[PDB]
């Protein structure tokens, strides 16, 4: 989901 | 018109690599740790890490190897850069300075290519022949390892093989053989491919290609007793060998992915493995002895040891010590034990280290009511989440506070021979002299039956045999405590003046200007023992032994007046050693020789507010270290102070320093005080280990905070925190957090561990009736945090499935009331994007949380900024007003909307915006007439956005995926209705984060323009500031300069490194400056110093103060 997709971004990519 | 400056306020914290071997020397056992541009280098000793070199990098390291090549002393380094800068480094320790030689280096970068999907893998055959690169898809770049090719000449092979996984050499080859396991349709399978560097082919392999598992990804190269590779997959790990294959499929590993692996026994008979749950597993390799057919391998087995913290790094060290490197929580080191203690862990933490995760999200606070400046951020992910306060400088918290106008020295007093608590303070005044009594925490002003009060104290303090000396201006008094009586007094031959005092426990050396007379406190009288004259005034002394005689000093410190020199003296005769001419004609104030390390101590601060620091011999005297460092502008005063363990060094001005220790250096902090003019050490009856300070009109005393120049504290949440917003009028704060339930039996959702959300003082979970339409389910709350105790107030609940993605504290329309308001998002993984979410209003005013209004949305509410009144919200491409009825109702003009994706958002306190759309920046101004916004301009050029912020109403910073930052204008010039529409990038920098925060703040106050803060991913926290034509072309100026001085590692150009790079383009940069860069023209010799100055007016002094002016801006 582009969601998650986002909170894995800014966590790098985890 | 575009001028940048750009600073490090933290270094970067998360580990993303390290690894262990002999590079210090042949007979050592190093951690190598790389930050990111950042090279750590310790030593393993026997109480833990012993830090001895670290090293900047123009470049985010990639690829970190040590290797010996044939017939070689110790390890080398190899080390690759993300822009593909390559090198291999030694370790020179040729004086008693160290350095990192580049034995050779070069540019790897393919012009044809596309960067790998798992990135670029750098690995070193076992027989040191050769280096194996993957950087890009289908192709394998070889160089060659022999005494030459200083340059890495290097050469690429086609590789068949489109889209490789993982990669190592092999053990045991008659020629550097490849092993891989790589994907195709038909699932992932392992290959081998010997290189033929002769020819440059790659041949056949040493064996056939076989299936491995969808999931498998890590590839392990196991050492000659056994040869072959192990698969580490999802639910199954498998050893591979020729025709000899093993596998198994431990459900222990089936939850969480096995991200990575360390080699314990050199034999590979055991291995390390890390969880993204940061499970630590052993992974044992059977042995089966033939009698005469050597080692087979019989069978494979993994136990679960315990719980680290999620790993990027795991390095076995010595005696069942590991080294925990970690990128979403602390470091750590952790102690494996035999035996499982208590909880069933055989894993036991010895050591943490801080770090500031990725800063997810932030803001500035002045905390404690004052005018500073702290941050508090959202850090780390899962059960690594917390929150994190930073701190600039060092505090003390203020017990008492008696005030007394004019105090000129400070001296503690303890009646009684037998303790180590004192209860007398000492206040010299101008022409006076009060003492004081303590009670306890009380304080009364009686004097001693032997003490004069009608003159000066220069000095007081506690000698020997019961008693208590007074070296006042006129005499140098005697008491005993016991009998307390005069026992005895010493004047000057011609009853001239005491000019500078000096007494340690059992010794005295006063001056009478340029003369000197030692005398000596041997029972019950002050005996004369020499006698010497200066060639100048005294300005200063001090004795107070160092090591190897207690209380009998065998040294002398001293400053002189018109030669403005600091000299060592031998005091059983005075005879003249060591003396050092300083510049200028401002006096000496204060010198002072204490003991600290492995470095013996002697600095003197002269009276502009400058100082000195030298090393020095007990033994003889050297002159060492010598650099000017400028702390306030009055006139330093010296001391020394109990602390922890080693005790330190408070420097008295109006900028109130303390002096403690680096690696082996002495470090330069902040106290948090406004103007300390002297202070003594204690330990009293009712104000125990602590500290006595007094100003132009106070006395003061309390404790001292920890030790560096940024003070950190962290709050565990055990969970994931996203958001954080201050709510001042409530004292506190809200965060966003998310934690992770799974399919129970019952099928719902259960509690893998307790986290902030779960153990909140109270609590409170979504009622809304709004929808009515073995796994892994965040589950998202609101918790409420105490600005003061940082405990969980409260926590509140969102609905199943439901997401909260923004956050806001504000007043709305006419409301008194402040509401934290919540924008959220109804998740389910089959759906793209959602289309539904609410905005939610609460309530903390009284003792708790109130749900005021509910508003149902038609998608997610990825963004959201109190506007003007009105509540400004990005719904999932949509962005859409809110009015805040009277009746406490949220309400928008349906068809007043707007077509873009804001994921992230910012306004000027005008009618203004900055987006992010189809991946730009945008700007947008309220028009109300349209009862809309209108998009005034747009940043054309692509640009994946991580980050974005207004600088003022002209400029915008942006921030994105290639961790390139970049400012945005609008054009002030013709056709405006068109090249109006376009906003330029004024502005370029390739700064080596990525960003996910700024804000307007700083850490500093109580000249240049501006103050941004961001935070980042490897947890580094940065400042961005305006400048002037002047400065940006001035150290413009010094940066070319400065780049021809500084030797930089790999032999990189800051101007290569610092440039604005993408997939796409590659422009030098401009606007922006790197404080970083500008700093380290301190860290130089005046030599070199003199050099980047040849030709306003320029010099090395007029210029040095520029820079510091600049250090004082974080």
């Amino acid at each position: 989901n582009f969601v998650s997709w986002h909170a894995n971004r800014q966590l790098g990519m985890p | 018109m575009s001028y940048n400056y750009v600073v490090t306020a933290q270094k970067p914290t998360a580990v993303n690599g390290c690894v262990t071997g002999h590079f210090t020397s042949a007979e050592d056992l190093n951690l190598l740790i790389a930050k990111n541009t950042r090279l750590e280098i310790y030593v393993v000793t026997a109480e833990g890490l012993r830090p001895v070199k670290e090293v900047g990098m123009y470049g985010k390291i990639a690829v970190m190897e040590l290797f010996r090549p044939k017939g070689e002393s110790k390890d080398l380094l190899f080390i690759l850069t993300a822009k593909y800068n390559a090198c291999i480094l030694e370790y020179k320790q040729s004086g008693e300075s160290i350095d990192i030689i580049t034995r050779a280096h070069g540019n790897v970068q393919d012009r044809i290519g596309r960067p790998s999907e798992t990135g670029i893998i750098g690995i070193i055959d076992p027989e040191c022949r050769m280096i194996g690169l993957r950087l890009y898809d289908g192709l394998f770049k070889v160089i060659p390892l022999d005494r030459d090719n200083k340059e890495l000449k290097a050469f690429n092979i086609r590789l068949e093989e489109l889209h490789v996984i993982d990669v190592k050499f092999l053990y045991g080859c008659q020629a550097p053989t490849i092993c891989f396991v790589y994907q195709d349709p038909q699932g992932r399978h392992v290959k081998t491919y010997e290189v033929s560097l002769r020819e440059k082919e790659f041949n056949k392999g040493p064996w056939k290609q076989e299936n491995v598992e969808a999931e498998a990804s890590m590839v392990i190269a196991v050492p000659e007793p056994f040869g072959g590779a192990i698969i580490i997959g999802q639910e199954s790990i498998t050893y591979h060998n020729g025709d000899k294959y093993l596998a198994i499929a431990p459900p222990i590993i089936k939850q969480s992915t096995i991200v990575c692996h360390n080699r314990v026994d050199p034999n590979g008979s055991r291995y390390l493995l890390g969880d993204m749950e940061g499970r630590l597993f052993m992974l044992l390799l059977e042995k089966e002895e033939q009698m005469d057919g050597t080692v087979t391998l019989k069978d494979l087995r993994v136990e679960l040891l315990g719980e680290t913290s999620i790993a990027e790094c795991l390095t076995y060290l010595d005696n069942g010590v590991v080294f925990v490197g970690s990128r979403l929580g602390d470091s750590q080191l952790v102690k494996l034990n035999v035996d499982s203690n208590e909880q069933g862990s055989y894993v036991v933490a010895m050591e943490t280290f801080t770090n500031l995760g990725p800063i997810v999200d932030m803001c500035v606070v002045d905390l404690e009511r004052q005018g500073q400046g702290q941050l508090v951020t959202c850090s780390g992910a899962f059960k690594e989440g917390s929150l994190r306060i930073i701190r600039n400088g060092i505090g003390i918290h203020e017990h008492a506070s008696i005030d007394l106008p004019g105090i000129k020295g400070l001296w503690p007093l303890r009646s009684d021979p037998n303790r180590e608590t004192y209860d007398t303070l000492v206040l010299s005044f101008v022409g006076q002299t009060r003492v004081l009594m303590l009670n306890g925490e009380e304080v009364e002003e009686t004097e001693l039956m032997g003490f004069v009060d009608d003159q000066q104290t220069f000095f007081c303090g506690n000698v020997a045999h019961q008693q208590l000396i007074q070296i006042t201006s006129a005499s140098v008094r005697l008491v005993s405590q016991e009998p307390k009586a005069l026992v005895s007094e010493w004047k000057e031959p011609q009853a001239k003046n005491i000019s500078v005092a000096s007494c340690n426990s059992s010794q005295v050396v006063v001056a009478v200007g340029r003369a000197l007379y030692y005398l000596q406190i041997h029972p019950q009288e002050l005996r004369q023992i020499s006698h010497t004259e200066m060639e100048h005034e005294v300005a200063c002394l001090d004795i107070t032994p160092l090591g190897d005689s207690n209380g009998l000093s065998p040294l002398c410190a001293i400053g002189l007046w018109t030669d403005i020199s600091a000299r060592i003296l031998k005091l059983p005769s005075f005879e003249l050693l060591h003396k050092e001419m300083l510049g200028g004609e401002i006096i000496p104030r204060s010198i002072l020789m204490t003991t600290f390390e492995s470095s013996h101590y002697l600095l003197c601060a002269l009276g502009d507010g400058a100082l000195f620091y030298f090393g020095l011999n007990i033994e003889t005297g050297l002159l060492s270290d010598r650099k000017k460092v400028t702390l306030g502008t009055q006139p330093t005063v010296l001391r020394t102070f109990r602390s922890l363990s080693t005790t330190n060094v408070f420097a008295c001005s109006d900028r109130p320093t303390v002096i403690y220790s680096s690696n082996h250096k002495l470090v330069f902090s902040n106290v948090n005080l406004k103007e300390v003019n002297y202070m003594c050490p204690l330990n009293s009856d009712g104000y125990p280990d602590s500290l006595a300070l007094a100003n132009n009109s106070t006395l003061t005393i309390g404790t001292i905070d920890e030790i560096q120049k940024l003070h950190i504290r962290t709050v565990p949440l055990y969970e994931s925190p996203r958001k954080i917003c201050y709510q001042e009028v409530s004292q506190c704060f809200g965060v966003l957090s998310s934690r992770i339930e799974v399919q129970d039996t019952s099928g719902g959702t259960t509690a893998l561990r307790p986290s902030a959300s779960t153990q909140a003082l109270s609590s409170s979970v979504s009622s809304s009736k709004l929808f009515s339409s073995g796994e892994e389910v965040e589950v998202h709350n609101l918790l409420i945090i105490d600005q003061h105790t940082f405990e969980v107030l409260h926590a509140h609940q969102f609905l199943q499935n439901e997401y909260a993605l923004s956050l806001v504290s504000c007043k709305l329309g006419k409301d008194p009331n402040t509401y934290f308001i919540v924008g959220t998002a109804m998740v389910y993984p089959e759906e793209a994007e959602p289309k539904q979410g609410r905005i939610v209003v609460f309530q903390y005013s009284d003792g708790k949380l109130q749900t005021v209004a509910e508003k149902e949305v038609k998608g997610a509410v990825y963004s959201m900024v109190e506007f003007n009144g009105k509540l400004l919200a990005s719904i999932n491409s949509t962005v859409r007003l809110y009015e805040w009825t009277t009746e406490k109702d949220v309400r928008t003009e349906c068809n007043h909307y707007n077509n873009i994706m804001a994921l992230y958002l910012k306004t000027k306190g005008d009618f203004i915006l900055v987006g992010d759309l189809m991946r730009s920046v945008l700007l947008l101004a309220y028009k109300p007439m349209e009862g809309n916004f209108e998009e005034i301009a747009r940043d054309f050029n692509p640009n994946w956005m991580s980050a974005v912020e207004i600088l003022d109403d002209d400029n915008f910073l942006g921030a994105e995926n290639a961790f390139n930052l970049f400012v945005c204008q609008k054009d002030s010039a013709a056709t405006t209705d068109e090249e109006r529409q376009h906003l330029q990038e004024v502005g370029l920098f390739h700064l080596g984060e990525f960003v996910n925060v700024f804000c307007h703040g700083s850490l500093v106050m109580q000249p240049t323009q501006g103050s941004v803060l961001f935070g980042t991913v490897n947890g580094m926290i940065g400042l961005v500031t305006s400048l002037s034509e002047s400065w940006y072309n001035l150290l413009l100026d010094m940066q070319n300069r400065l780049n021809k001085v500084i030797k930089s590692v790999g032999k990189i150009e800051h101007s290569f490194w610092r440039s604005f790079h993408t997939e796409r383009k590659t422009e030098p940069a401009t606007g922006f400056i790197d404080g970083d860069l500008i700093e380290s023209f301190l860290d130089i010799s005046r030599p070199k110093m003199q050099e980047v100055v040849a030709n306003r007016e320029a010099t090395a002094d007029d210029l040095i103060k520029v820079v510091e002016e600049l250090t004082r801006i974080h």
